């Protein structure tokens, strides 16, 4: 959905499917999976290869701050009064990760 | 110095000549000294605009504003 | 907004500034105060 000057949103002729692909060149696949619910986001990175580019970049805790609205709790991580630590959590990468 | 006939928005001595790098939005000179900035050379045509037949130009195509999921070596013209 | 209008008949409205359609309708603020917009909607549907 998108609101033009009219004042009003129009849904016609606006896909998602080609805002797909240039996501998935850009972006990293962070994917929580509590006891009920599961929340998969895309966070945008950094090439290191071009030097053109100025993308800001961070790291994967302050990734995890930022994706999620993760509340910086006395250096742990607080998600919804759950506590996400480098150390309270169980992590899963594939190899090439 | 910017005698391009088509209207392809370059130095069309840059065009012709050893070379140029687009680099902050803009396109400079080719400096010997760039290799270990990371940069590289591009060289182009100015007597057309489309000079590999992409259905992007040479101003779209060097400068990578134009699709994210183009590989990068498919970034020189 | 006077405080000798209850007694005209007239109401008050609250309304927002930082955004038009403080409701969400498909009609704005002053499309939805003066009833000059959809005759058919019910009239405590007029404050926004």
């Amino acid at each position: 959905g998108t609101k033009n000057s009219s004042g009003q949103i129009v849904t016609e002729g606006n896909s998602w499917s080609d805002y797909i692909s240039q996501i998935d060149s850009i972006s990293a696949s962070i994917i929580l999976d509590t006891e009920n619910e599961s929340y998969e986001r895309r966070v945008t990175a950094k090439n290191l290869q071009d030097p053109e580019d100025k993308t800001p970049e961070l790291t994967i805790g302050e990734a995890i701050e930022k994706a999620f609205g993760a509340t910086k709790k006395d250096g742990l991580l607080y998600f919804n009064d759950i506590p996400i630590d480098e150390s309270c959590v169980e992590l899963i990468f594939d190899d090439n990760t | 110095d910017e005698d391009l006939d088509t209207d392809n928005d370059n130095i069309p001595d840059s065009y012709e000549r050893n070379g140029y790098t687009i680099k902050d939005l803009i396109a400079v000179k080719w400096e010997d000294s760039f290799a270990e900035q990371g940069y590289k050379k591009y060289v182009s045509n100015y007597l057309e605009s489309n000079t590999a037949g992409d259905p992007y130009t040479d101003y779209e195509k060097a400068s990578g504003s134009f699709d994210k999921a183009i590989k990068t070596e498919a970034r020189d013209p």
